RNA sequence: AAAUUAUAUUAUAUUAUAUUUAUUCAUAUAAUUAAUAGGAUAAUAUUUGUAGUUUUUGAUACCAUGAUAAGGAUUAUAAAUUGAAAGUGUUAAUAUCAUAAUCAAAAUUUAUUAUUUAUAUUAAAUAUGUAUGUGUAGAUAAAAUA
């Protein structure tokens, strides 16, 4: 699993998932002097990232001992 | 308009001029020069320093740690002839001591002779460091070696004079002798490699001393380079039963350079994916240094079992190399700490197999696309491989229409069109019009506009008919 | 599409077996016995109140 | 990364006049740092519909 | 002349030009 | 074309005429098959007490027209010039009408005439098995049967590349093929003709029955052996390509000569004014029309008047 | 004089009689030409008003098309099914501009006392006598003077 860890009392680690779009063309716009505008469109439509966190992984404890999200929370 | 190819890659350089692989020969043969140069002038120092100290130094006695000195940097510099009876002088002047012994030994196996050997003869390779130092008097140095293990350990039994019948045997310095004596007879040549694990380490049971970690790992080392992985996995597997906390890195490194030397590449990912997993012991450069170059070993191995008949295959497994390097960048493992020669073999495979976004966005363009087919028109004699020359588990009797309603869902526009006059005996069952059985765009316009065209033939034929038959 | 979806299932199964197999391989050496990386234990005694 | 540099090479042997696209949710992980976003008391004079 | 829609779309032949035809870098560009 | 030699590959000029002529592809498009949509059926052109003249206009590509006699008596058909993209609308007609195919007259065997032959013996015959059908045609195109092939590499017909034409098979002309003891559909055809080029009014004819007698005649000059069609009693002159509506048949084709041209418009001067000519291409004519409203005869009959040894004439740009 | 082919449903229409508007029409107009050029993570070319000038927009014909109307025969010997419905042939009249030397109708855009059909405005009048269409439309769920 990617992504930095904190060792710090400061610092959460909180587990999450990122959703995103991969797209390339291979059967007209593979290449051609079109090819840059159509792959830049691809990427463009598709700059949606979508991040999920369950809130019963932010119902831990911190650094300081402390639950991190409580009911009231 | 005519199809473009979908199979077909895209046009990009992947490649070096002649002129840039004639400067990087050059800049290695240079290297490799300097390298020699440097070793030369070391052993030079080293021969005038004891030509010194034997003609200056003809009646005064030298103090016993000089001499140690001295036959240690002759021992290191591949100079094992120069340095024995200075040994043996010190032996018989009762001087050396436990750890004199072992220093000696380890300096046996020439720590800087094996420097100008990895870097100008062997080419970097690690494995071959192995193999060309058996040559510069593997026996010799292995008689040697033998001989000074029997000298420490008759001044270890002087030395230990309650664990009275197990002295010196249970102590930690007939256990370093032992792993010096290992790490000397690494260096010699095939018959001591095949030795270690086969006499010495019988010897080291048979004479009742404990080994360690540096025991077992050139033991593998020499399983190794011998080419028996079944026996060092089993040695491996013997350190993950009972002593894990204790395993190092040179283990690892030791199957690597096995399954590299045995040729079982699938291996070699697995150790080194299994070394990435767990992240201890760390991975050294020698880690990177020895699964790189398994992989280009993997890769420029020809098959033949397609026997060429497109491309060679296993090219495909460089396009593992970004992956790895950027692994090694969660590692912390330093790309500079690679050797010149593996170097130039990696950014042979990431020019190969790799590109970034910026160069995606541009590497499809006509005019970059054109002077690539520009160049192999041109001169494609200089870069080219071929130029040079229910469920079914408990289904058993299927139950066949069951009354699944087909009416309450809606499939209503099933129609079809059919060819005119099928049965027909005046309309020929072969011809050109069978062509139009397969057309499915403009259908039924088509397969009217037939039917239409063989409705007024076949009434004008018979309209001539009964006209012809009737004038008559 | 339906004939693709064939053709890619079978060869995502046979090559994702192949390097499921290269994790399980590890796996079970990791299982087998290890040295605890001192890094990971300093993960764990990283907080200043415990439970 | 050898599955997902195995499943992006997929598009290189695709039928004829089909394409594809790639769809990741892969977990990663998230520091909130509590000094640079630190936990405060709302200030003394409050924020209104004006800004 | 074309390929039918009933005809199975496997790849015909594969291409290898980049791995027989290594180019050099060359732009026109310095 | 023709064949790509080291000379051809090598030479800019010929880069620089397929960049001129083609444009970015650089390949000719060839002459395709004609579909089933925008084609037109059978008319019956001309009805006698003798013969039927039913014919189709544009059956090509090549704008070519195609052409069938029927003996009102006899009831047997004669196709002249078998080229049509379609010849299923002539076998149902012919299968509707009862009638008998025959022969098939053949004028010159450039593509524009022989692309689909092979196509109407085979679905005629195959029509008739619920004899077969004969190939009238003159030695001389043999010259132009062996490059069948390579004209149809150019116009793009691929299909009818791989195809023996029956005017290659075993007449009865030819010695016999000698078979293992231990067949006769392709080995040998009986009902073939070869015409020859010495023609005359006294007995250069077909019997086509009921006393409807067709002379052929010996016109070269777009083909090596090149026979019109001369129906006297029915004023009907089947011409190919010699003659056209305002237009003659072209030159600068291989194995066509200028002189032999004119002197073929020459041989055509003792036929009546009504005698309706029939073109292989386009709109169909009168003699006396081309005599008075046709350049090319004029260009002839005036060459010939001011005292030209070889009169050349021919076109450049036209029918095939 | 039978069988029923029959669709049938409901609404509208005009210079009452004059006015504004959507399109139409009149008369004023603007717009004009041609051709490529790769830039971060790449082992070294500094480079791009440079190679183009007499550049392309130029053959609407008298071919044998095709639509219209009209008449024919075959199948129901079952009460089951959600559902007993589908294929195959002939005559009259009408009609036929594609192998050739060009060019902006409504290629096509914009505006003015002025031409329409529609758009909504739009009214008096019992002294007598008085004012009947063809069509245009939407989805389509009655039937016997020949
Ligand atoms: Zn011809
Ligand atoms: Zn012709």
């Amino acid at each position: 699993r990617i992504g930095p860890i904190g060792l710090e009392p400061h610092q959460f680690n909180v587990p999450a998932e990122l959703g995103f779009v991969e797209q390339y063309d291979n059967l007209q716009y593979k290449r051609y002097d079109w090819q840059g505008w159509y792959q830049r469109m691809l990427d463009v439509h598709n700059r949606n990232v979508s991040l999920r966190c369950r809130i019963c992984d932010l119902q831990r404890l911190d650094g300081n001992g402390v639950q991190f999200v409580d009911m009231q929370t | 308009r005519k199809p473009q190819n979908q199979w077909e890659g895209v046009y990009y350089y992947s490649g070096i001029t002649k002129r840039q692989r004639h400067l990087i020969l050059l800049h290695r043969k240079r290297e490799r020069e300097a390298h020699m140069r440097s070793f030369n002038i070391s052993r030079a120092s080293v021969l005038q320093r004891l030509e010194q100290l034997s003609g200056d130094r003809k009646q005064e006695s030298l103090p016993p740690h000089v001499r140690l000195d001295l036959a240690v940097r002759l021992a290191q510099h591949g100079l094992y002839q120069q340095a024995t009876p200075i040994v043996d002088e010190l032996h018989h002047q009762k001087a050396l001591h436990a750890g004199h012994y072992a220093l000696l030994i380890n300096a046996l196996a020439c720590p800087r002779l094996g420097q100008r050997i990895l870097h100008c003869d062997a080419q970097c390779d690690p494995a071959l460091t192995y193999k060309l130092l058996g040559d510069e008097n593997g026996e010799e140095r292995a008689q040697e070696a033998y001989r000074w293990f029997d000298l420490a350990l008759t001044s270890l039994a002087v030395d230990c004079g309650h664990f009275v019948p197990y002295l010196p045997q249970g102590t930690a310095a007939a256990s370093h002798i032992t792993n010096a004596l290992m790490r000397t007879l690494l260096t010699c040549g095939y018959t001591h490699v095949a030795a270690i694990p086969d006499s010495v380490y019988d010897r080291m049971g048979s004479m009742g001393i404990s080994p360690t970690i540096s025991t077992y790992e050139l033991v593998m080392l020499a399983l190794s380079l011998q080419g028996n992985m079944v026996e060092a996995e089993s040695i491996l597997s013997f350190l993950r039963s009972h002593h894990s906390e204790h395993i190092t890195v040179e283990s690892f490194n030791a199957l690597l350079l096995g399954h590299r030397e045995a040729r079982q590449f699938d291996c070699c990912d697995a150790i080194w994916q299994e070394l990435v997993d767990r992240r201890w012991p760390r991975a050294s450069p020698l880690t990177a240094e020895l699964y790189l170059r398994s992989i280009m070993d993997h890769a420029n191995t020809p098959t033949s079992e397609p026997l060429q008949s497109f491309a060679n295959i296993n090219v495909v497994e460089k396009k593992k190399v970004p992956l790895v390097l950027a692994q090694m960048d969660e590692l912390g493992v330093p790309r500079t700490h690679l050797s010149r020669v593996l170097m130039d073999e990696v950014e042979d495979s990431l020019r190969k197999f790799q590109t970034y976004r910026s160069r995606f966005y541009e590497w499809g363009r006509a005019v970059k696309q054109f002077d690539f087919i520009e160049f192999r028109r041109r001169n494609g004699w200089l870069y080219d491989l071929h130029l040079m020359k229910g469920d079914i588990y408990y289904d058993d009797t299927r139950g066949l229409h069951d009354r699944s309603p087909t009416w309450m869902n809606e499939v209503p526009e099933t129609r079809y069109d059919r060819l005119y006059g099928v049965n027909h005996p005046d309309i020929a069952k072969i011809g050109i019009r069978r062509h139009l059985n397969v057309e499915y765009v403009n259908r039924k316009e088509v397969v009217e506009r037939d039917a239409a065209l063989m409705k007024k033939t076949l009434s004008s034929g018979r309209r001539l008919r009964h006209r012809v038959e009737s004038s008559r | 599409v339906m004939k693709l979806a064939e053709d890619v299932c079978m060869f995502l199964k046979d090559v994702g077996r192949q390097i499921v197999e290269e994790k399980l391989v590890a796996v079970r050496r990791l299982l087998q016995g290890g040295a605890v990386d001192p890094e990971l234990l300093a993960a764990f005694n990283c907080a200043r109140a415990g439970p | 990364t050898e599955f997902e540099k195995r499943m992006y090479d997929i598009r290189h042997w695709l039928h004829r006049q089909t394409s594809c696209e790639f769809h990741t949710i892969y977990r990663r992980n998230v520091i909130h740092d509590s000094a640079v976003f630190p936990t405060e008391h709302d200030p003394a004079t409050p924020t209104t519909h004006e800004h | 002349y074309h390929w039918h829609y009933n005809l199975p779309q496997g790849m015909e032949r594969p291409h290898s030009v980049n791995r027989t035809f290594a180019a050099p870098f060359q732009s026109n560009h310095s | 074309s023709y064949t790509p030699n080291l000379t051809s590959l090598t030479n800019q000029v010929n880069r620089s005429e397929r960049l001129r002529k083609w444009g970015s592809a650089g390949v000719p498009p060839g002459v395709p098959r004609i579909p089933r949509l925008e084609a037109k059926g059978i008319a019956i052109l001309h009805e006698s007490p003798k013969v039927i003249l039913a014919g189709r206009s544009r059956c090509n590509n090549f704008d070519s027209n195609q052409y069938m006699l029927i003996n009102k008596a006899t009831k047997r058909c004669l196709l002249v010039d078998a080229s049509d993209d379609w010849p299923d609308d002539w076998a149902a007609f012919i299968g509707a009408s009862d009638l008998t195919l025959t022969h098939v007259f053949l004028t010159h065997c450039h593509i524009d005439n022989i692309i689909n032959l092979n196509a109407f013996l085979t679905i005629c015959g195959s029509r008739q098995k619920q004899d077969e059908i004969g190939v009238m045609w003159c030695p001389a195109e043999e010259c132009w049967v062996q490059n069948f092939k390579r004209s149809c590499e150019r116009y793009g017909r691929f299909e009818e590349m791989h195809q023996v034409l029956p005017m290659m098979c075993r007449s009865l002309y030819t010695p016999q093929h000698l078979v293992d003891p231990v067949r006769n559909a392709r080995h040998l055809r009986r009902n073939d003709v070869l015409l020859s080029a010495a023609t005359n009014r006294a007995t250069s004819f077909i019997d086509f029955g009921n006393g409807v007698l067709l002379y052929y005649i010996f016109s070269p000059g777009h083909s090596p052996g090149h026979m019109m069609l001369h129906i006297p009693t029915e004023r009907i002159l089947f011409s190919g390509d010699l003659l056209f509506f305002n237009k003659v048949g072209r030159v600068d084709l291989p194995w066509a000569t200028g002189v032999r041209l004119a002197e073929s418009l020459r041989l055509l001067e003792a036929l009546p004014d009504n005698t309706v000519v029939v073109p292989g291409h386009g709109r169909m004519t009168t003699l006396g029309r081309e005599r008075r409203e046709n350049k090319a005869l004029q260009q002839c009959y005036q060459r010939q008047e001011i005292g030209k040894q070889e009169v050349s004439v021919g076109f450049n740009e036209g029918y095939l």
